């Protein structure tokens, strides 16, 4: 799970 | 991008401007690699964590700008998309591995002083260029800092 | 594959068809040498 | 129009590549061959990152070989933008570059 670990993916 | 400066006209003529039509606004960034084809993230159409799963007919293509909000007359080149190809083994749970995606044309754009495709690695390229230390180039319209604002 | 794909590409109209450098394209050449 | 946060015109930054092993131990994530970081290291002083908005964004290097420009990664992930001691991830374009063959050569490449 990307996710849970923190990763962010790139608009918001 | 964060500690960036503002680019030189013409400075990234692969640069493409991945835009939504409704509500209009800025999706991501891509690279035209030809004529006909753009290159891109496929996190940036397909993202179920988000509830994105963008098609066809929701995306428009901006190749030639400059500037990320005014359009740009005399060299902006807008566009449609014919088909999407999302990398069948893109794994958007656990790692965001195999995260490309194609974005094909509807016809093939026009070049210009600053419509021109980058070109992609061939293996002695990669085997000389891609190295610890090695400098590489980054461009985009994307945020100047971390958010805790817009 | 073998370079160029196009023979025209990433050789970009305003700056290295106009023999023309970019303001920073110095930081990239200089981290190269043979240094790694 | 344009405010600060969200620039106003295209922005650029020349960031190195950092090795396999050092990215590796920047995250809990399961990095993979299909991606590689790059950036400054805290020891290093310099700054610079891509952040939100700039995904799908081409990290090129330009060779001095030939002077071509090469698209060497996709802007991909990282955790928030310019934290020391975390790097940006990018799809490793050479290595998925087969798959890029194949669709545009019709199926098959």
């Amino acid at each position: 799970d990307f996710l849970a670990e923190g990763g962010g993916v790139x608009p918001r | 991008i964060v500690e960036g400066q503002d680019a030189e006209v013409g400075l990234s003529p692969w640069q493409v401007m991945l835009f939504r039509k409704s509500p209009q606004e800025l999706l991501c960034g891509a690279s035209l690699i030809s004529d006909r084809w753009v290159l891109t993230a496929a996190h940036c159409l397909l993202y179920p964590p988000w509830d994105k799963n963008f098609t066809v007919d929701d995306l428009l293509v901006r190749i030639g700008k400059h500037s990320r909000t005014r359009y740009e007359r005399k060299v902006e080149k807008i566009s449609m998309l014919d088909k999407i190809y999302i990398h069948p083994r893109y794994n958007w749970k656990e790692n965001l591995d195999r995260d490309i995606a194609l974005l094909k044309l509807k016809r093939p754009i026009e070049l210009s002083d600053y419509i021109h495709p980058v070109c992609l690695p061939d293996k002695q390229t990669a085997a000389k260029l891609l190295h610890a230390g090695f400098k590489g180039r980054v461009t985009g319209w994307g945020n100047r800092r971390e958010t805790w604002t817009t | 594959t073998f370079g160029a794909g196009e023979a025209d590409c990433g050789l970009r109209p305003l700056f290295e068809k106009k023999q023309v450098q970019d303001q920073t394209e110095k930081e990239l050449f200089e981290s190269y040498i043979e240094g790694r | 129009s344009v405010a600060e946060v969200q620039p106003s015109v295209l922005q650029v930054v020349n960031l190195p590549l950092v090795e396999r092993p050092v990215c590796k131990a920047s995250t809990r994530i399961r990095i993979t061959d299909n991606m590689f970081c790059a950036g400054y290291k805290p020891g290093e002083g310099k700054r610079g990152d891509a952040c939100e908005g700039d995904s799908g964004g081409p990290f090129v290097m330009k060779s001095p070989y030939n002077n071509r420009w090469y698209q060497m990664g996709i802007v991909s992930w990282g955790e928030g933008c310019d934290r020391d001691g975390k790097y940006g991830f990018y799809t490793h374009v050479f290595r998925l570059k087969k798959w890029i063959q194949k669709v545009i050569d019709r199926l098959g490449s």
